[PDB]
RNA sequence: CGCAGAUAUCAGGAGGAACACCGGUGGCGAAGGCGGGUCUCUGGGCAGUAACUGACGCUGAGGAGCGAAAGCGUGGGGAGCGAACAGGAUUAGAUACCCUGGUAGUCCACGCCGUAAACGGUGGGUACUAGGUGUGGGUUUCCUUCCUUGGGAUCCGUGCCGUAGCUAACGCAUUAAGUACCCCGCCUGGGGAGUACGGCCGCAAGGCUAAAACUCAAAGGAAUUGACGGGGGCCCGCACAAGCGGCGGAGCAUGUGGAUUAAUUCGAUGCAACGCGAAGAACCUUACCUGGGUUUGACAUGCACAGGACGCCGGCAGAGAUGUCGGUUCCCUUGUGGCCUGUGUGCAGGUGGUGCAUGGCUGUCGUCAGCUCGUGUCGUGAGAUGUUGGGUUAAGUCCCGCAACGAGCGCAACCCUUGUCUCAUGUUGCCAGCACGUUAUGGUGGGGACUCGUGAGAGACUGCCGGGGUCAACUCGGAGGAAGGUGGGGAUGACGUCAAGUCAUCAUGCCCCUUAUGUCCAGGGCUUCACACAUGCUACAAUGGCCGGUACAAAGGGCUGCGAUGCCGUGAGGUGGAGCGAAUCCUUUCAAAGCCGGUCUCAGUUCGGAUCGGGGUCUGCAACUCGACCCCGUGAAGUCGGAGUCGCUAGUAAUCGCAGAUCAGCAACGCU
RNA sequence: UUUUCU
C-alpha cells in the first residue's frame, strides 16, 4: 500500500434475491473454499430464519445489520513508552463488513448442537437485540466513550 | 555459483552440437565409448593443443574430426601419431573408424589454444603479468576478435594464498544472447599444485 | 498537605532577593564586570583652536596594588533557590539521572586565601601595503529642499566578504599570524612531575621557586576514503497496517543434539546445516568392530634371471575367501607379439590426513542497482570532478545548468511459454453436409467448413486525442483494440564480502600405511533412547463420519516392461495373456471434491486412529535385529491450544486429486 | 521510560 490506494474488486450481486449482502455473507463464511456447500448452507439457514420469524428475510437481515453496525472504534497507540487507545471514526462500508465478521464469529461459538438452525437463531437474537453481536457492539461503544479522553491525538 | 557457462547458455541459438547421432537402445554403450575415447585422447595428446573434438556416428561407421594448433606432431609425415591413434581406437573397438584433420584459420582467435599457451607459460617459468600482457596483445592484434577477458585462479608465484585476478578489454556482454562468446578452460600445472585459467572471447554479432 | 476546614477567590498586613518590556552580536572600563528611579562627590575618553613647556618617548627582572566564583574568622538577617542527609519510583545491583522534605551557602559590615578554557588559546609601542559592504561618536563643503542613511572630505572604535603575501594544513588579512625596528617572559621528546626536599606566604584549606633516579622507540598537529551512530533529510520491500491459514498441546515418518555400545563410518553447525552430502543402508555399497587368509600383492606398466603356458567349464574340504583334483588349450612364427601362472625390481594400491594451499562446482547479501576505466582540470599529498542540485521512472532510464569531454560491466531488448488472428494442413486425430451401422461409440465409406497437433506472418509502439508540464523528459483521463502505459510467468546472479560448503564426486601439492590404515568373504551395525529440537500427514467432529445412485481435465511412463477379456479370492493378489518401442494397446470410459437419497442430535462420539495379538499375498538364495500390502481382535492421548513465531495482495490464499525421477521388494506423509 | 558485557 505504499504507492497508494489499491483498486477494489467489483463484487457481484446475488441473483437469487438481489442483494450483494448475501454474496458477502457466503464469502465470509467460506470454509476450506467450498462455494456450493457454503451457499447451500446459507440459503437453508435463511429459509429456516424466514419460517421461524414469519417475516421477510431480506428485511430482517437489513434490520439486524442496521442494529449491529457500529459507528466508532478503538485503535491502539503507544507514545512515550506507554500504551494508549484512541477512538477513530469508521466508514459505514467497513462498519458493515466488520459487523458481518462479528456475526460470523458469534455464529461460530455457541452450543445449539446444529449450526444450520443456530445461525438463523443468532440472526433472530441480533435482530431482537438480545444477541452476542449487539452485546459486543455495546462493549465496543462503552470502550470508545470511556477512552474519549485521549481523542486529542487524532490518529 | 557466479556465472553459467555461455556455451551452455547459448547452445540453442548460436553454437551447434559438436556431436550428432541417434540411438536409444545402445545409447548407453555409445555414450560410454564416446566419453571413454575422448578422455583417452585427452590424456594421450598434450603436446599439441586440440581445440575441439566432434564425433558423428552413422550405424556402424564412426567419423572423428580433430582441430589442432598445428598438424606437424598431430600427424607425422609418415603417419606416426595417426597410426598410434588408429591402433588405440581399434583396441577400444570402435568398429570402422575414420580419421580427419581440420586446421584452424586463426591460431589465437579462439579460447582453447590461447588457454593452453597461457597455462604452459605460467607453468614453465613465465610470470602471470607478462603472460596476460602477451596473450591480450596477441588476441587484440587480430581484427575480427573484439573483446577478450582472461582470468587466473589459484596459487601464483608460490605464495601461500589464492589470488583471483582478471584483465578485461572490449566486449563481454554475456547477458546479451545475440552476442558471440567463446569459452575455454584449462588447468596449468606447477610444482606447488594446480592453477586454472579461464578466458572469454567476443567475436562479432549474428542476425538471422 | 487537608475534611479541626485545604486548593480557589475578595480585603488588609509582614518581610527578603532581583529589576521584563528600552535591551542588540549596541555602549563603557585595563581585565574581572557593568544597567528600577532621584539626589551628592568622583575618574577616564574623543573632535577643533591650535595660546604654553621644549625630547620631558617605549620598555620593563625583583617590587607594590587590583583581581570571577568557591572556602575560613567575627556579628546580624535569612523570602525564594539549594551541596550534605532522609524518604518514594526504575534497575539484578542506584551511593544518579525523576519526585517530596532540607543543614551550610547564596545577602550585609569588618579581615582573610589570590587562584580559572583570567581564550581573540595571538604582549606593548612605532611607519607602510588594492577594495566592497554595516554600525557609534565629532567636525566640514556642495545638489540644496537646505527637511533628508541626497552626495563629497577627515579622526577615533567596532563586524562580514574579499587580492598581493604568509602559512605543513585549518586559516590571517589595515583591528594582520603581511613587509620592518626597540623592549620583557616563556619552552628544546612522552611519562616520572608542576611531584619529592628546602625556602617564602597563610589560622586552616592550601598557593608561589622548582629537582634527580627509573622507563619508553613513540608520543602529537593538520588533512583524505571507508566503517559506525539509540544524527538529520529524501525513498523502497508481505517490514509494518487491514485479512487468510499455519508451527509451539496428541499419534506417526525423516534429520540432528545429548548417553550407551567393540562400532553406532565421515563431513556440514544462526542468518547462509538440520525430509543435509543417503533419486531406495539385510550381502555390495561400509571406509566401522570380531575372526580367518593374502602377498610386487585384488589391479596396470619398464627393466634381469626362470617358460609356454596363462586363460577357462566341474568333484572334494572349509564361516567364505580360498586349497586340491576331473574336461579344452594357444592365435603368429623363430624373432617373438597377445596373456599371465611362481621370484622380485621399480610400483600399484588408500572414502588415512590437510577446503587456513589449491582447480572446478555451489549458497547468501540480492535479481538489490550499483560498480568502473581513457583524456583533461584542480591540490604537493593521501586525493576531488565526472557519479553535484531540480524534475521523472520499477531501474547510473532520461531532461535541464554546472571542468568536464567519452566509454564499460549492469538495467530494457534480442531466447521459452502463455493472450488473438491469417495462410499451409487431414492420420492413429475431428465432423460442417451426405450413405451403411442398429446398440458400442465417426464404428464404417466420405469431408477442412473450426479446434485438434507443428511451420510462416501480423498484432503494443503512449499507436491517437484533452489537461499539467521550462515545449522536454514524465504523468492523469479518453477512443480503437485481446491486452495501455515493462499484458503474465520464465531462462537470465556487475565488482566484491561471508578464509562460507565440497580432498566422501573427480583431479590436484605435501605427510602418513605397504607386509598394512590395501585386498575377498561369513554374521552384526548405521533403524540403538530415561529426553530435546525442525519439517510434513491424520485429526481434534455435522461445512462432518458412513452407505447407494451420479458428471465434469491435464500431462507424462511402458523390452527382458505396461499389462486386455475371462475365471477364483473381501483384498492383498493366483492362472492366463489380446495391444505395444507406443495420438493406435495399458496407466480404468483419468478421476476426487461436486449433485441427489438414508443414519447419526453432539457422546471421548458411527469422528479419530496409533500401540499390542491371531491368519495370508507379493519381490527376493537369503523378511528375527530389518521391508511393504490384505483380514481380524486390541481401543490409548487428543475438545482449536501459553508467551513467541511463520507463508500469503488474483486464478491469489485455502481445500481435493493425478503422473514421474531412484526402484525386483520398499522406510515415499519427502521431491518434481 | 529503561535497556548490562565481547
Ligand atoms: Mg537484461
Ligand atoms: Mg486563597
Ligand atoms: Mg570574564
Ligand atoms: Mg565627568
Ligand atoms: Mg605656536
Ligand atoms: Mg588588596
Ligand atoms: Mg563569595
Ligand atoms: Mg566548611
Ligand atoms: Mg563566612
Ligand atoms: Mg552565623
Ligand atoms: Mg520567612
Ligand atoms: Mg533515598
Ligand atoms: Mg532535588
Ligand atoms: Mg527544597
Ligand atoms: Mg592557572
Ligand atoms: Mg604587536
Ligand atoms: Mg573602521
Ligand atoms: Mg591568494
Ligand atoms: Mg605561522
Ligand atoms: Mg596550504
Ligand atoms: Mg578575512
Ligand atoms: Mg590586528
Ligand atoms: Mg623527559
Ligand atoms: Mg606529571
Ligand atoms: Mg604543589
Ligand atoms: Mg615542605
Ligand atoms: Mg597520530
Ligand atoms: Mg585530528
Ligand atoms: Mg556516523
Ligand atoms: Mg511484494
Ligand atoms: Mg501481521
Ligand atoms: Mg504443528
Ligand atoms: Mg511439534
Ligand atoms: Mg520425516
Ligand atoms: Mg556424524
Ligand atoms: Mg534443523
Ligand atoms: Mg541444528
Ligand atoms: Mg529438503
Ligand atoms: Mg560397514
Ligand atoms: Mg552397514
Ligand atoms: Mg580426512
Ligand atoms: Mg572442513
Ligand atoms: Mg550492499
Ligand atoms: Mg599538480
Ligand atoms: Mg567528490
Ligand atoms: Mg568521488
Ligand atoms: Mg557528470
Ligand atoms: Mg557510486
Ligand atoms: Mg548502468
Ligand atoms: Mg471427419
Ligand atoms: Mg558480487
Ligand atoms: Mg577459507
Ligand atoms: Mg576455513
Ligand atoms: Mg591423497
Ligand atoms: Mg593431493
Ligand atoms: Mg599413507
Ligand atoms: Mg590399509
Ligand atoms: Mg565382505
Ligand atoms: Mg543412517
Ligand atoms: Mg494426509
Ligand atoms: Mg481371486
Ligand atoms: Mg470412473
Ligand atoms: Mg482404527
Ligand atoms: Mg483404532
Ligand atoms: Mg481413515
Ligand atoms: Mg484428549
Ligand atoms: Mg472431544
Ligand atoms: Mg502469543
Ligand atoms: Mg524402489
Amino acid at each position: 500500500p505504499r504507492k497508494g490506494p489499491a483498486p477494489k474488486r467489483p463484487l457481484v450481486n446475488d441473483p437469487v434475491y438481489g442483494s450483494q449482502l448475501v454474496t458477502q455473507l457466503v464469502n465470509k463464511v467460506l470454509l476450506e473454499g467450498k462455494k456450493s456447500l457454503a451457499e447451500r448452507i446459507v440459503y437453508g439457514a435463511l429459509e429456516q430464519a424466514r419460517e421461524k420469524t414469519g417475516t421477510d428475510p431480506v428485511v430482517t437481515l437489513k434490520r439486524a445489520l442496521d442494529n449491529v453496525k457500529p459507528a466508532l472504534e478503538v485503535r491502539s497507540r503507544r507514545v512515550g513508552g506507554a500504551t494508549y487507545q484512541v477512538p477513530v471514526e469508521v466508514r459505514p462500508d467497513r462498519s458493515t463488513t466488520l459487523a458481518l465478521r462479528w456475526l460470523v464469529n458469534f455464529s461460530r461459538q455457541r452450543r445449539e448442537k446444529t449450526m444450520v438452525e443456530r445461525l438463523a437463531n443468532e440472526i433472530l437474537d441480533a435482530s431482537n437485540g438480545l444477541g452476542a453481536s449487539v452485546k459486543r457492539r455495546e462493549d465496543t461503544h462503552k470502550m470508545a466513550e470511556a477512552n474519549r479522553a485521549f481523542a486529542h491525538y487524532r490518529w | 555459483g557466479q556465472k553459467i557457462n555461455p556455451h551452455g547458455f547459448r547452445l540453442g541459438i548460436t553454437t551447434e552440437w559438436k556431436s550428432r547421432w541417434y540411438a536409444d537402445k545402445q545409447y548407453k554403450d555409445y555414450v560410454k565409448e564416446d566419453v571413454a575415447i575422448r578422455k583417452l585422447l585427452a590424456t594421450g595428446l598434450e603436446r599439441a593443443g586440440i581445440a575441439d573434438v566432434e564425433i558423428e556416428r552413422t550405424r556402424d561407421r564412426v567419423r572423428v574430426d580433430i582441430h589442432t594448433a598445428r598438424p606437424g606432431i598431430v600427424i607425422g609425415r609418415r603417419g606416426t601419431e595417426a597410426d598410434r591413434i588408429r591402433a588405440d581406437l581399434e583396441k577400444l573397438t570402435g568398429k570402422q573408424v575414420q580419421l580427419n584433420i581440420l586446421e584452424v584459420k586463426n591460431p589465437e582467435s579462439q579460447a582453447q589454444l590461447v588457454a593452453q599457451g597461457v597455462a604452459e607459460q605460467l607453468s614453465n617459468r613465465v610470470a602471470f603479468r607478462r603472460a596476460m600482457r602477451k596473450a591480450i596483445q596477441s588476441a587484440m592484434r587480430q581484427p575480427n576478435v573484439k573483446g577478450i577477458r582472461v582470468q587466473c585462479s589459484g596459487r601464483l608465484g608460490g605464495a601461500e594464498m589464492s589470488r583471483s585476478e582478471f584483465y578485461r578489454e572490449g566486449r563481454v556482454p554475456l547477458h546479451t544472447l545475440r552476442a558471440d562468446i567463446d569459452y575455454g578452460l584449462y588447468e596449468a600445472k606447477t610444482t606447488f599444485g594446480r592453477i586454472g585459467v579461464k578466458v572469454w572471447i567476443y567475436k562479432g554479432d549474428i542476425v538471422g
